[PDB]
């Protein structure tokens, strides 16, 4: 019910460092009330590498409750970031307006060293 | 000739 | 280089709970040294829903330093658990083995409140 | 016919 206007066509959903995901959903042939999240992210974060080109997303959405999980890899034609990310999280309609809640994992390296970083993203529609 | 950095934080 | 092997055909990984993840991995159209990561995982841990049947997954990988990102919608023909887990991490070819290191979240409502859990697993390869 | 439960960690 409060995703129908989500699931017809594309979206996009800007977080507080001003990046742009945008997302399309196609239903699964399997799994019920499911869907494949495909599109595209912008990362416009400040102090980062790999910003202001589009980097591919894609991950799975569940409608019965509007909950959502989608990854990219940090790599593209223009800039290689090595490494991916991972959000996970739900729509929450019950506001004013709906707010996409996150949290995510970034995994990258440094130096030798595999680590990976937690932090949380919340997007609003821009329309 | 894509741009490569250590990671998506170290630029 | 060490994942030549994982890159080629279905590979199976099984967690601490005796979980498995069979991916299989597609080479992105685009993306440098980026793979689109499909297959199926099988929970089989105990005290949860959703046991012993396939859900698809789907992420991404990046071959350069070996990172992935996965999710699973919990929803499938057998039974549905109304949440999604979404797993980031790196496959560690350092050892005597590898094993496949992940962070994972999962969102789910508890009653009207929603809310994402955090925790980690580790992954062997079963051949 | 699928089974539901709550979340996956409740049955």
């Amino acid at each position: 019910s409060p995703d129908m206007k989500l699931l017809a066509g594309a979206s996009n959903w800007v977080n507080q460092s001003g990046s742009v995901a945008q997302f399309v959903f196609t239903p699964s042939p399997t799994q019920p009330q499911t869907y494949e999240v495909s599109g595209n992210y912008i990362n416009n974060a400040q102090g980062t590498g790999c910003k202001g080109t589009p980097y591919p997303l894609s991950g799975a959405y569940y409608s019965g409750n509007q909950i959502i999980s989608f990854s990219v890899v940090w790599s593209n034609a223009s800039a290689n970031c090595q490494s991916a990310t991972g959000w996970t999280g739900y729509f929450d309609f019950s506001g004013s307006q709906a707010v996409l809640k996150t949290d995510w994992n970034l995994a990258f390296y440094s130096g030798s060293t595999p680590a990976i970083q937690q932090g949380q993203d919340d997007f609003m529609q821009s329309v | 000739v894509a741009t490569v950095s250590e990671s998506l934080l170290t630029e």
